[PDB]
This record gives C-alpha cells, structure tokens and sequence, in this order.
RNA sequence: GCAGUCAAGCGUUCAUAGCGACAUUGCUUUUUGAUUCUUCGAUGUCGGCUCUUCCUAUCAUACCGAAGCAGAAUUCGGUAA
RNA sequence: UUUGCUCCACACAAUAUAGAUGGAUACGAAUAAGGCGUCCUUGUGGCGUCGCUGAACCAUAGCAGGCUAGCAACGGUGCACUUGGCGGAAAGGCCUUGGGUGCUUGCUGGCGAAUUGCAAUGUCAUUUUGCGUGGGGAUAAAUCAUUUGUAUACGACUUAGA
C-alpha cells in the first residue's frame, strides 16, 4: 500500500557542487561552483588545485558527486577555507573515478621494463586464479 | 523562454498506490487498476510523502511545460477513475423514428446495436471497449450509461456511439437526431 | 610471442586532391591510433612501406615493397601526408601500409 | 581495429550512420550492419512516409523497369542511403560496397558476435529530446515490405537464446570476479596495483 | 570579437586660432581592437557633433578592464537597432561577469533573435542593475531565486572513437 | 484567363450565406501582343483520325464542411486526377 | 570405354590477392534512466556499488621462439580421436564427456644463437587451380536428327520412340 516512484539521481548545478574541468588550461582539476550565471554558464573557483576563479561553460565541466557547503558568490579565500574544511580532495581521491584517472595515468607512465613486469606478474596471478577457479 | 524548473502536484488519496517506473504509471485503487505509458513527454516524477507526487520539467520550453499539466491531469484522471470511477450518460434524441439501442453479443465482442436511426434498415454497431460497462437507465427515458475506470475508454466509447449516429445529406440543425453526451461524472460521487 | 610487429598500421586513404584534381605524388595516410596533428607529429619522417605481393619472383621473393616516408600532417584528425619513391598505385586506396618506428628519436 | 565491424543499427539515424559507414568502407574497413529495421529517421512517420512516396512517384516514364528501383526493405533503404555517400559508379566504390552487408535482424554468424554502436549516429545522443522520429521497420511496412512479422518472430527467438547465453555468462563472470577478488591482497596483486593493473 | 574590449576614446576637434583648447568629447566603445574603436568613435561623433576625422583628432584611447571580472552581475542594456523595416529601441538584461562578455552576449542575442548585424546596432547603455527587484526580465529573474539548483538531464558525452562497444547512457 | 487583401454597399434586418464598387497584391503560359536568341548546304507548315501519358485550375463519381441547408433541388468550399 | 569421374590426406608447381600481420571480445531494454552484487514479503522491491568511454578485457618472455635438467601443481592450452546436447534466418557454428598426446614463462637451472656484417617486407598469410603418390566412392544423361501439335516467323515450347 506504498507508492513507489523512481527518483533519478542527478548531480545538481548548485553552489558548492564540486566539478572536474575536462577541457582547457586546468583540464583534470577540481573546482567548486561558486555562482550560477545562466543555464549553461557558471562561476567556478578551484583555489587548492590551482584553477582560477572564472566564468566557465558547463560543457568544459563534469559535475562530480561531491558537494560541500559553500555560500553563494564566495570569494577565493572563503572557497579555499570551506574546501579544506570539508576535505574535498580526500573525498575525491577515494572515489572509483579518481582511482581510474590515477590508474590510466600510471599505465601511460609505465616504462617498457615495467610493462614486462606487468606481463610476468599477470601470468603469475593468472596461474593462481585459474587454479582456484577449477577448485571453486 | 526555457523555464528553469516547473512543478505540478499530483495528490494521491488513501487506498491508492501510484507506482511509477521509468515513465509507466500504475495506479491501483479500490475500483481496480490503470496503467499509462507516459514515455513521450520527458518529465521527472518524484514521490514526496506517499500522499503527494511532484512531476517536473527541467529546462523546458513553452510547448514542453504545456505537457506537464497535461501529465498531471492524466495521472489525476487515473486516480479519480480508480477512486470514484467515471460515468458518462447519453440521451437519445429523435423527432419521429424511435432509436432502438440494445447491447448484442457477436462471437464474444459486446457490441451496442442501434436500429431505426432515422428509419434506417442499417444496424449501427459500436463495440464496447474493455473496462466500459453499459447499462440503460430505468426511470430516465432514453438514457444509456457508460461507466468504467478509464475516462479515455469511457469517453471514447461514448463518442463512438455518438459518431455512429450522424445525419447525412440533411440539415443537421433540423435533423437533430442522435445519441449525445448529456452528463460526465463519477460512479460514487456525492 | 604471437606478435612480432615493429610498425604501426596505417591505411592509404587517397592522393592529395582538390575537389576535382588529384596529386598522385603526395599520398594521405591514416595512421592507427592517431587522432590529432600533435599526435601525428611523432610520425613525421618515419618510413612507410606498402608491402604487397606478386606472382613473378624477381629477387627470390614473391613479395614486393613500395618505400616512402611521412612528410607532414594533413588536417585536424591525425591524417598525415606521405611521399613514396614511386607513387602508390591508386588501387590501394584503402590498403594497409606499415609505418616503421625508424628513424627514431624516441 | 577489427577484421569486420558488426554495427547494431537499432537507435541510429540513417544518414549519420550511413555517412560513418561509407567513409569506413572507403577507408577499407569491412562492416556488417545488423538490425536495420530499428534504424531511426529524424522527423515524424508521416513526414518520412511522404518523403518515400515522393521517391516512389519517380520512375522512368517509358519503361518503369529501368528507373529508380524503389527498394522497400529497411536494409535496402539504408543501402540506398549509403549509395550516394559512396561513389558507386567507379571500381573503388564497387569495391567499397562489396565490403558492406546490411541485414534485418541479427542473422547467423553475426548473432554470436559482438555488435558495436556508432555514437555520432545514435538518436539518443543526437536528437533533441521531444523531437519526433520514425522507425525504419514501420516505414518499410507502410511502403510495402512484407517481412516485418517474420523478422520480429525470429528476433524474439534470437533474444531468448541470447538471454540464456547471458545468464550463463553472468554466472561465469561472478565466479571469475570472485576468484580475482580473492587473489587481491596478495604480493603479486599488490605489485600489479603498484604498476597500475 | 572573441571577447569584446571596452575602450574609452577621447577626441578633441583640432584646435584653431579662434578656439584653442577644444572640448574633449569622450565615449566608451565596445570593439575588437583600437582600429574599430577609433572608427566607432568617429562614427558616433559624426552623429552627435559637427566633426569628422579630418577636422578632429583622437587624444586618448584606453582599455577599460572590468573592475570585478569575477562577480556575477545583472546588466541592463539599452540598445537601438535597425530592423528590416525601421529603427527600434530595446532594453535587454544580461547576467554575466563582465561588461564585454555581456555585450558579446547581446550581439549574439540580437543577431540570433532579431537578425541584427553589428552595423545595425548601437549600444546606448550598459549599466549594472545594482539591486535585485529592479531586475525586469523573467529569463534573468529565474536565476535570482534563493538556493538555486538545477540538474542537467540527458548528458551527451563526446566520444573520440567512431565505434563504441557499450550502448552509452545519458545519466548525469 | 484565374486567384487574393480591404470593405462603401447589395442581400426583408444583416459588410463577408452568396455577391461586392473605389483601390491594391499576385499566379499561369493553355490566347494575343513584345524580342529576333536557335534554325535559310529541307526541324515537313493547319485541321481531323489513331493512340499513349501527364497536370489540376474537379464537370461527374467517393467522403465531407457551409448556406438566406425543412424535404427535393441547388449554391459556396475541402481532400481528391 | 587411349583407366574416365569424384572425395580425403600429403608433396611439388602455377595462379593470384580492393590488401592477415595477437583476439570480430555475442543479453535485452531504457536514456527525464540503467549495469552489476546482495537480501527478502520476489516487486515498477530494499541496500550497496559502477559509469564520467575499449586509455578496457583477454592474450602477451623462449632459434618467427631450438635442445635439455628439475621444483611446485593437477591447473592452463594446442592437436587429432571420442560421448552427448543445442543451433534452419544465411543453421555449417556453439557448448559439453572421456582418455591419449605435445607444450607450459607458475618457480629454479644448463647449453645454443654471432658473419643477414650499421637498415633494406627480408618472405612465416589464404585463394583458386594442375600434376604426382596412397586410401575410399559412384557407374548417367543432354543435344542434333526422327516424331506430336496443347506450341510456333525462326529459335523456343510441348509430346512420343530401343
Ligand atoms: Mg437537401
Ligand atoms: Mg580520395
Ligand atoms: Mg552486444
Ligand atoms: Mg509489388
Ligand atoms: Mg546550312
Ligand atoms: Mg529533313
Ligand atoms: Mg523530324
Ligand atoms: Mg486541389
Ligand atoms: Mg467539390
Ligand atoms: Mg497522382
Ligand atoms: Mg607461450
């Protein structure tokens, strides 16, 4: 006797929404939405990661699931204060998204001897995995 | 003008389960069940407190948020049709030839036949949509009552029974003859 | 190893052309994995071979080679320009060429 | 990057998919397009039906068996789209169209092969939400294609067998992922995680 | 016109013997560069006063940067443009962080909605609306609501490859 | 030749059921004027007969909308070759 | 019946190549929604989780990958043979059973490589064919000419004849 409505989980464009710049000079750095200009334009500010306070489109921008409590139009010192108080970078680096960015950077930063060691170790782990697959 | 966020307010009474998946609404009440497929609209349904469901359009134009109140009225019609039901009463209007309307059975299909419409030898058959039940009112002369859970089914079956009795090649301002909807209402209403 | 490849696959797309006039002296090569002219700047100067086969055996081999090199980049999407010693035969618009890693600077 | 590329034509727009596929065939890539009867065209069904009737009304006046052959099947509607994006009167164009196979449904061998999508052509990525679109199977049946029901019955059977396969595959993937997550917190797994794997 | 640049342009109407020290008329000009800025200065001073380039001089041209380029501001823009069949005045409102970005939005807005080219348009005034509820247009009053948040439905992700193997999802 | 816009007025009253002055804006190449661009080292020159196809600006037939459509008969119009 | 024809295996030639050079790596559906895992009252359920690209996953060390000695394990994989089931949309493939027979880089060893001389695709694929060897299999028609007239300008059609 209960109504059941699916309630699609969207990352909102809100003040304090932590975003990830994907295009431009920052390009992989986090910032915080500080004000909303229009539907397509926001004012972000990324003071710990080095992003300047700027008006950016929401098309150079990926909203992350992270949100910290930030007042609207907060200047850069306030944004850095609330950011470091709410520990945005520590909460970001624990996510499976930032671990995937770090993993693909590490994989691209592998050398040839490290790729050889990856092959040797993958065969070694494969032996135990395929051995236990038959038993279980 | 691209409105930021428009909201409408579907109120859910007691005994009524409005379960909404993607855009397939299922309303179950004391009278039965109704299912609508609203996958052509692009709205977002959110349940608030089991007696209220908001429906929303984010970044919608005028023609898009025009459909939001249509959706709210459609789910409200489902709720009203499974709580109070729907009941459309039609009257037979004739000048000389009495319109003989019966309910007939044709290989398990439940037609309404209309004989002697303007002295026609043609028998006008209107199938009965499922969910719609037909009765003929005692103590009200020449009244047929179409009632059911669905306002769309009931009102379209009433419209079909009206449109089968249209007058051809005559001045329809004088030949006013047919079956017309005289009342739209609910089954258990007071 | 099941793979012995020491080159990067490419496709001979077409000759250099305008809408209606082609230049057979310059060929366009789509190198696999290159999607940017800045990526294509790695392969500039690298030797291209178009390796094909015949029936007549000329020097103890039924396999013949057309040699050339990447000269510059073409466009915005990693297509490069190649020049060959003898031009590519234009029945190979869509054939595979091999872009070797020599002369290597990396 | 594959020897042939099997493209699931469901949810794609016909001209965008055909402009992708034409350039790939001319670049030398062999392409199969399966499920051509779920291809979308932008614009409503009546608009596209009127466009096909405009195509249908034009044939050679003195002998209709010479004119524009109005092919009715969705695969041949897509192939008509893709010709005219290929320079088909030349040997290079004929050789490029010999690299293409377009099918209704997913027939044999391609039923047991991986089907890819082309996101530059996908309707959910290209059309504005709320824009009307048609489906190639409905359009073909309205203009005279005779096997919409046969393809639907065979596709339902194909979907049943592929769902049985995927239930077995999920059981095996559960076993493999359980064996791999057991292998984590080992020395080899930690050394691979240090190298990014 | 990638972004516009606002210039003060001060010009004089060349000093004669009867009148030395002339009057120094000054304007604020949105232009791509100083060439267009001096040209627009003479275009508007030929509309206001009896002077042209031959009988005047430019004494100064300075770019006016935005005083707070990272504060989101509501601008009222009074504009006069030439339609196909007349001349009209408009008042539009643009929310942006700087006057030059607001004027770029205005020029795109006018060319889009009213088909008005750069030559047709005179920027009569750009002034920041200092307080809300003097803001007059609904399309900018939307964003001045308290605790405004909105989602971005139907995310379309740009793929770098011509083939995908996943049947992508438009969640966000 | 055929349409359209405005509407003083005709239509017992009533501009627009049906017409519609004074103006005004167009369509078509099925008439005729205008050109002399192709043909003067032959494009056989009207009409008819025969036979095929096409257009719709629909006379009839099918289905309808409007009337100063009671019925009958008409009149205006739509889809429609 | 100048021992014809066809199939399988290997050997040698000729023939070419719309263009191999680790692997085409299989749910369906929705996108204003889903995938996976788990739990229960098995649902349009609860909880967790993931995406933000395949930049993945699998494979991948060895004279183009030789010979040989062990340790650990009873796994992985190739080859033929074999048991059973499924697949007709173009099935001609998918999944299994048992033994044999290699290989194993899961771990530790021994020997070899050179001189293709500073690079020359430095030849490793899969199509058709022929010829030859040794193992099977089968033992017809059609056309002309004669004839019919259900056909016909001629062909063609349609009939008949040991
Ligand atoms: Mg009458
Ligand atoms: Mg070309
Ligand atoms: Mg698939
Ligand atoms: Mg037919
Ligand atoms: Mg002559
Ligand atoms: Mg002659
Ligand atoms: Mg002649
Ligand atoms: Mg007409
Ligand atoms: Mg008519
Ligand atoms: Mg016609
Ligand atoms: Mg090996």
């Amino acid at each position: 006797t209960d109504s059941i409505v699916k309630a699609s989980n969207w990352r909102l464009v809100e003040v304090g929404r932590v975003v990830l710049i994907k295009k431009g000079q920052s390009a992989g750095k986090l910032a915080a939405i500080v004000e909303i200009i229009d539907q397509k334009k926001v004012l972000i500010d990324g003071p710990k990661a080095g992003v300047p306070r700027q008006a950016i489109n929401l098309g150079q921008v990926v909203l992350t699931p992270l949100t910290f409590a930030l007042p609207r139009g907060a200047r850069t010192a306030t944004v850095s204060k609330k950011w470091a108080a709410a520990a945005v970078c520590e909460k970001w680096a624990a996510s499976s998204w930032a671990k995937k960015i770090a993993q693909r950077e590490r994989r691209a930063a592998l050398t040839d001897f490290e790729r050889f060691q990856v092959m040797v170790l993958r065969k070694q782990k494969r032996y135990t995995v395929k051995k236990a697959l038959a038993k279980a | 003008m691209k409105y930021i966020q428009t909201e409408q307010q579907i109120e859910v009474p007691e005994g009524v389960t409005v379960s909404i998946k993607s855009r397939i609404v299922k309303v179950v009440g004391p009278r039965g069940t109704l299912t609508k497929n609203l996958k052509h609209i692009d709205v977002t349904f959110t349940k608030v407190n089991n007696q209220l469901i908001k429906v929303a359009v984010h970044n919608g134009g005028r023609k898009h948020v025009a459909a939001l109140r249509t959706v709210k009225s459609l789910v409200d019609n489902m709720i009203t049709g499974v709580t109070k039901g729907y009941k459309y009463k039609m009257r037979y209007v004739y000048a000389h030839f009495p319109i003989n309307v019966n309910i007939v059975e044709k290989d398990g299909a439940k037609f309404i036949e209309v004989r002697n419409f303007l002295g026609d030898k043609k028998i006008r058959n209107v199938p009965v949509r499922d969910g719609v039940t037909i009765e003929f009112s005692t103590n009200v002369k020449d009244e047929i009552v179409l009632s059911g859970n669905s306002v769309e089914d009931v009102s379209q079956n009433a419209a079909d029974l009206q449109q089968i009795c249209r007058v051809r090649n005559k001045d329809i301002r004088k030949f006013l003859d047919g079956i017309y909807v005289s009342h739209k209402g609910f089954i258990t209403e007071d | 190893a099941e793979s012995h490849r020491l080159y990067v696959k490419g496709k001979h797309l077409s000759y250099q052309r305008s809408k209606r006039v082609n230049n057979p002296n310059v060929s366009l090569i789509k190198i696999e994995g290159v999607a940017t002219p800045q990526d294509a700047q790695f392969y500039l100067g690298k030797r291209i071979a178009y390796v094909y086969r015949a029936s007549k055996e000329v020097r103890g081999s039924k396999i013949r080679v057309m040699w050339g090199k990447v000269t510059r980049t073409h466009g915005n999407s990693g297509v490069v320009r190649a020049t060959f010693r003898n031009n590519l035969p234009a029945k190979t618009f869509g054939a595979s060429v091999r872009i070797f890693l020599y002369p290597s600077n990396i | 990057v594959e020897p042939v590329v099997v493209i699931d034509g469901k949810g794609h727009l016909v001209g965008r998919l055909a402009s992708v596929v034409a350039k790939q065939l001319l670049n030398g890539q062999k392409i199969v397009v399966v499920r051509a009867e779920e291809l979308n065209i932008s614009g409503e069904f009546f608009r596209n039906k009127l466009k096909y009737h405009d195509f249908l009304r034009k044939a050679t006046a003195f002998n209709k068996t010479r004119g524009p052959f109005h092919f009715r099947a969705p695969s041949r509607i897509f192939y008509k789209a893709l010709r005219g994006m290929v320079s088909h009167k030349t040997a290079r164009g004929k050789a490029a169209l010999e690299r293409l196979k377009v099918f209704e449904g997913i027939p044999p061998p391609y039923d047991k092969k991986k089907r890819v999508v082309v996101p530059q052509a996908l309707r959910v990525l290209r059309l504005k939400p709320g824009r009307k679109y048609t489906t190639l199977g409905k359009l073909s049946t309205s203009v005279g294609w005779k096997y919409e029901d046969v393809v639907a019955k065979l596709e339902a059977k194909r979907k049943v067998s592929s769902a049985e396969y995927y239930a077995k595959k999920r059981a095996f993937t559960k076993k493999v992922a359980s064996a791999n997550a057991t292998a984590a917190e080992s020395d080899v797994a930690k050394q691979l995680a240090a190298l990014g794997y | 016109m990638a972004h516009f640049k606002e210039y003060q342009v001060i010009g004089r109407r060349l000093p004669t013997e009867s009148v030395p020290e002339p009057k120094l008329f000054r304007m604020r000009i949105f232009a791509s560069n100083e060439v267009i800025a001096k040209s627009r200065y003479w275009y508007f001073l030929q509309k206001l006063h009896k002077v042209k380039k031959a009988s005047g001089e430019i004494v100064s041209i300075n770019q006016i940067n935005e005083a707070h380029p990272t504060k989101v501001k509501n601008f009222g823009v009074w504009v006069r443009y030439d339609s196909r069949s007349g001349t009209h005045n408009m008042y539009k409102e643009i929310r942006d962080v700087s006057r030059v970005a607001a004027v770029e939005t205005l020029y795109q807005d006018m060319a889009a909605r009213h088909r008005a080219r750069f030559r047709s348009i005179h920027i009569l005034k750009v002034a920041e609306i200092e307080k809300t509820a003097d803001v007059k247009r609904q399309y900018v009053k939307q964003f001045l609501t308290k605790d405004l948040k909105f989602p971005l439905p139907h995310r379309v992700q740009k793929s770098t490859k011509t083939f995908s193997y996943k049947r992508p999802s438009t969640f966000y």
